[PDB]
């Protein structure tokens, strides 16, 4: 079975 | 709580330096090895259980690479503050001569995330056998780590662990020899 | 090398409670040691922790995918991993190996410490105690506290202070969730 990441968000420029 | 299971990742300039693992309750479940794009499970068995894509890790180091660029700006150029390690020797288990054992170093309360560890066996630096985990996350945000170093303990043998880091004016040195 | 250095950290949690009952996600990001924005699952929006985290937050709570895929989160990712991995974690049990040996206080002096090493356990969680002739001793002990081997392994010395006497017999005794009842080790003087 699979560990699934959370994505990590692009912050604002 | 029971349990917590976290995702930490960090990314560290100008060193380049990216790291994404997973933690169980202070414990390394797996840690992407970034250059190699493989999953390294902290025991062998956990892989026989479970697997993990590594390709994912590098987009997410990407994003905070991309993040820290950002958050540098925000703050001014604002640089961390060294925090130097405290420093542990210690055995596996209780030392008998010539009963094969393990040394640990356990190098604990630091950032940033860098540091050069050498085991010493009477002043001289040893690597046959040696191991090491990545920087391992901590609840207040600065890092550990562990070292470790397989020996046949003798009376004739004495050891250090020597840890260098920014945070220290000079290395540190702790020792560790049989007692009685 | 005198550069100055810049960390970025992300943390993303997941804590539960009575199993996967209760369940609750955080999503923190960190400059340096300072966090400065997060998801928390009991608000269902990131909200800055710092002024630095002020545009992130804003930003972030204007995606209402992205928000979304965090509320959802508690589900399709913390109890979805704990499902994962639960068999070789949460179930984990390794019992300890219990050793006693004497010590001293000052090189000079008679063997008065008596160390119970309790090496190799998982999970951490663990009570030991001294006896004397059967009867606990609370007094003169000192402890390593519990020590992370950092190989899913814990160790942790506990020691009494003590002058023993021809006779005596002192036990160790290890209670731990591996077990299902208390270990126990003797030691006679001499
Ligand atoms: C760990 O040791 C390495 C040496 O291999 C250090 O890297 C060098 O540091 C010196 C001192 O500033 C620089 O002049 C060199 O350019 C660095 N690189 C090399 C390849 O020598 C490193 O700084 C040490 N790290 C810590 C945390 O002490
Ligand atoms: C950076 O400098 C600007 C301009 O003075 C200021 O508005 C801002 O608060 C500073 N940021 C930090 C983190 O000190
Ligand atoms: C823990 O979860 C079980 C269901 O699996 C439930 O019956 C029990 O009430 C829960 N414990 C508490 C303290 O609520």
């Amino acid at each position: 079975s699979a560990v699934r990441l959370r994505s990590s968000v692009p912050g604002v420029r | 709580e029971e349990h917590v299971i976290i995702q930490a990742e960090f990314y560290l300039n100008p060193d380049q330096s990216g790291e994404f693992m997973f933690d169980f309750d202070g414990d390394e479940i797996f840690h992407v090895d970034m250059a190699k794009k493989e999953t390294v499970w902290r025991l062998e068995e956990f892989g026989r259980f479970a697997s993990f894509e590594a390709q994912g890790a590098l987009a997410n180091i990407a994003v905070d690479k991309a993040n820290l660029e950002i958050m540098t700006k925000r703050s001014n150029y604002t640089p961390i503050t060294n925090v130097p390690p405290e420093v542990t020797v210690l055995t596996n288990s209780p030392v008998e001569l010539r009963e094969p054992n393990v040394l640990i170093c356990f190098i604990d309360k630091f950032t940033p995330p860098v540091v050069n560890v050498t085991w010493l066996r009477n002043g001289k630096p040893v690597t046959t056998g040696v191991s090491e985990t990545v920087f391992l996350p901590r609840e207040d945000h600065l890092f550990r780590k562990f070292h470790y170093l397989p020996f046949l303990p003798s009376t004739e043998d004495v050891y250090d662990c020597r840890v260098e880091h920014w945070g220290l004016d000079e290395p540190l040195l702790k020792h560790w020899e049989f007692d009685t | 090398d005198t550069r100055p250095r810049f960390l970025e950290q992300v943390k993303h949690e997941c804590h539960f409670f009575n199993g996967t009952e209760r369940v609750r996600f955080l999503d923190r990001y960190f400059y340096h040691q300072e966090e400065y924005v997060r998801f928390d699952s009991d608000v269902g929006e990131y909200r800055a922790v710092t002024e630095l985290g002020r545009p992130d937050a804003e930003y972030w709570n204007s995606q209402k995918d992205l928000l979304e895929q965090r509320r959802a989160a508690v589900d399709t990712y913390c109890r979805h991993n704990y499902g994962v991995v639960e068999s070789f974690t949460v179930q984990r049990r390794v019992y300890p190996e219990v050793t006693v040996y004497p010590a001293k206080t000052q090189p000079l002096q008679h063997h008065n410490l008596l160390v119970c090493s309790v090496n190799g356990f998982y999970p951490g969680s663990i009570e030991v105690r001294w006896f004397r002739n059967g009867q606990e001793e609370k007094t003169g002990v000192v402890s390593t506290g519990l020590i992370q081997n950092g190989d899913w392994t814990f160790q942790t010395l506990v020691m009494l202070e003590t002058v023993p006497r021809s006779g005596e017999v002192y036990t160790c005794q290890v209670e731990h969730p591996s077990l299902t009842s208390p270990l126990t080790v003797e030691w006679r003087a001499t």
